[PDB]
């Protein structure tokens, strides 16, 4: 459950990311694959080399949904349902990883948003990512 | 968190009364019922649409057996599980692409089975030991990942 | 999320606990303190030795809370209103722990209700205990 | 622990640029802002009702120093984190009664603060090395629990 202050911080920090969404999306993925090897078992069909067209491509798509979750932050469960159905019936990605990607996303945003990544924003962004993940695993069983 | 002599000679004695075949199939079975998504690695096993379909599924029974087999053979290298499964970890990572969490979950289902079978015989002190075991097995199996 | 089937499997299994609540309760704990020592960092005031009077008592509370949760499975959130506030604002147990107690709760029930602990029912108890574990931590931040 | 000569070097050269007292307090505070339930161990510290109250709590900033201080002497013993934090591990268990999960949480808060302070410099390969470090320390502080 995000608060008015949470949503303010989120829309604020993410709104700043702007046109760097895709790019930052690819970085979090590159940060996650190197920091948490095990996460690569879900991308056996991917070329994971630095800057692979696959990763860059999967990076945008990720950030796009997040960009969308932000626009409907008061109705994410419905804005992410098609994506949630996906991760539950097809990809079936084990829940424990979401937290892993979420960390890497924070880390990525921390490096790029030095002015806005304040303790408050950071905290709020953690609740957002955690809130999104919970939605993506909401239909796992 | 290594096992104490008394714990090692407790794991043994209990395991000696275990029907690896049935428990391996019961464990891997329940694993695809309680945590649905783990069914992603077994698309070719056929029908899994329900609890009885998976539990009664031959290919599942069989794999449950093979799997506990390696595990069963493991309770003998309780001082170097890390060395026993190096080639299986190296394997589950490179070819099968299995997320190590599954090793943790299965172990979780295992403890519930072993409890389901022995009942009051499966003592808190014994569970603790097996937790260590299962936890240990999970780790070595993940150790060689990269 | 709990299906009409999960609820039915729950009322059935747990209803078969009767007056063995305080008993299995204490047991689920004792198991947890032996299997997972780190969980003992939240009871420096309890006697954690076998047959401890505090563990028994605590065992009973935890049990009756579940009984209550079951009797109101349709709307657990309000049923556990106070309890969530407690852990959220005072006890402050890290959410990592709830999974341990739960597991210990399953083990306990298994070794005590062999018949009704079918794969299905097992699968339903799990979702159940996690649903509870989520409500209790819902107000953490 | 498994650090290659490369990631070992990286971890030291970047920490040579680090202000230990300013970050120890930057990390302990965020840890208490992001994951609020952690204040459970600091009732005597005073006002912790808001983000600025936490970050600016003199007692919080005074403690974050001895914390990241110990963690800083630990980086000179990356091959012996176990014994390094032997005495600290025993204390956080027997006297302070601190669920080890917390060391894991501080480790990620720290990583977030490292990236935040060094920006682009804290590249993906550099993070990977640090993740290994905090994991190592957190596990060395948990080792002695019972
Ligand atoms: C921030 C959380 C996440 C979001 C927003 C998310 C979003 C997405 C999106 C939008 C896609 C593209 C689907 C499409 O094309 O319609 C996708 C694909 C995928 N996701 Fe997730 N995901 C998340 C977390 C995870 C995690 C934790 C993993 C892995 C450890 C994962 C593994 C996958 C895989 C394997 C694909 C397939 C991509 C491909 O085959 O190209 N996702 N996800
Ligand atoms: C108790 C831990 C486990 C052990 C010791 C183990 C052992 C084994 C063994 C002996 C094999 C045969 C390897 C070979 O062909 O040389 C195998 C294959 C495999 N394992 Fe594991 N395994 C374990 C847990 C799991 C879990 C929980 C999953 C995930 C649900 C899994 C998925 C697989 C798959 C899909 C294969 C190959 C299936 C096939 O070839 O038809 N394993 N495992
Ligand atoms: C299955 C989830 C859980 C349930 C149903 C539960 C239930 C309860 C109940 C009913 C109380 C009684 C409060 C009162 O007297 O009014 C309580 C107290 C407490 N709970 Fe939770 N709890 C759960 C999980 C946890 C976990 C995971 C831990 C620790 C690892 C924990 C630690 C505590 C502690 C320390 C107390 C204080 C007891 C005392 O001061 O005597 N709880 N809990
Ligand atoms: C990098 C991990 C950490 C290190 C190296 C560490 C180190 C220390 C040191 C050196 C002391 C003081 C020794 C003494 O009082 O005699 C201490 C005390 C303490 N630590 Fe930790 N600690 C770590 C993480 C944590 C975390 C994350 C928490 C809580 C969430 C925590 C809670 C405490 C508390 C309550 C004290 C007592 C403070 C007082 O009242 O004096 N520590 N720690
Ligand atoms: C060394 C252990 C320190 C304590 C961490 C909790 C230990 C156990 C878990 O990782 C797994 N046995 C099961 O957790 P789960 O099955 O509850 O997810």
């Amino acid at each position: 459950v995000l608060s008015p202050a949470d949503k303010t911080n989120v829309k604020a920090a993410w709104g700043k990311v702007g046109a760097h969404a895709g790019e930052y999306g690819a970085e979090a993925l590159e940060r996650m694959f190197l920091s948490f090897p095990t996460t690569k078992t879900y991308f056996p069909h991917f070329d994971l080399s630095h800057g692979s067209a696959q990763v860059k491509g999967h990076g945008k798509k990720v950030a796009d949904a997040l960009t969308n979750a932000v626009a409907h932050v008061d109705d994410m469960p419905n804005a992410l349902s098609a994506l949630s159905d996906l991760h539950a019936h097809k990809l079936r990605v084990d829940p424990v990883n979401f937290k892993l990607l979420s960390h890497c996303l924070l880390v990525t945003l921390a490096a790029h948003l030095p002015a806005e990544f304040t303790p408050a924003v950071h905290a709020s962004l953690d609740k957002f990512l955690a809130s999104v993940s919970t939605v993506l695993t909401s239909k796992y069983r | 968190v290594h096992l104490t002599p008394e714990e090692k000679s407790a794991v043994t004695a209990l395991w000696g009364k275990v029907n690896v075949d049935e428990v391996g199939g019961e464990a891997l079975g329940r694993l695809l019922v309680v945590y649905p998504w783990t069914q992603r690695f077994f698309e070719s096993f056929g029908d899994l649409s329900t609890p009885d379909a998976v539990m009664g599924n031959p290919k599942v029974k069989a794999h449950g057996k093979k799997v506990l087999g390696a595990f069963s053979d493991g309770l003998a290298h309780l001082d170097n599980l890390k060395g026993t499964f190096a080639t299986l970890s190296e394997l589950h990572c490179d070819k099968l692409h299995v997320d190590p969490e599954n090793f943790r979950l299965l172990g979780n289902v295992l403890v519930c089975v072993l409890a389901h079978h022995f009942g009051k015989e499966f003592t808190p002190p014994v569970q603790a030991a097996y937790q260590k075991v299962v936890a240990g097995v999970a780790n070595a199996l993940a150790h060689k990942y990269h």
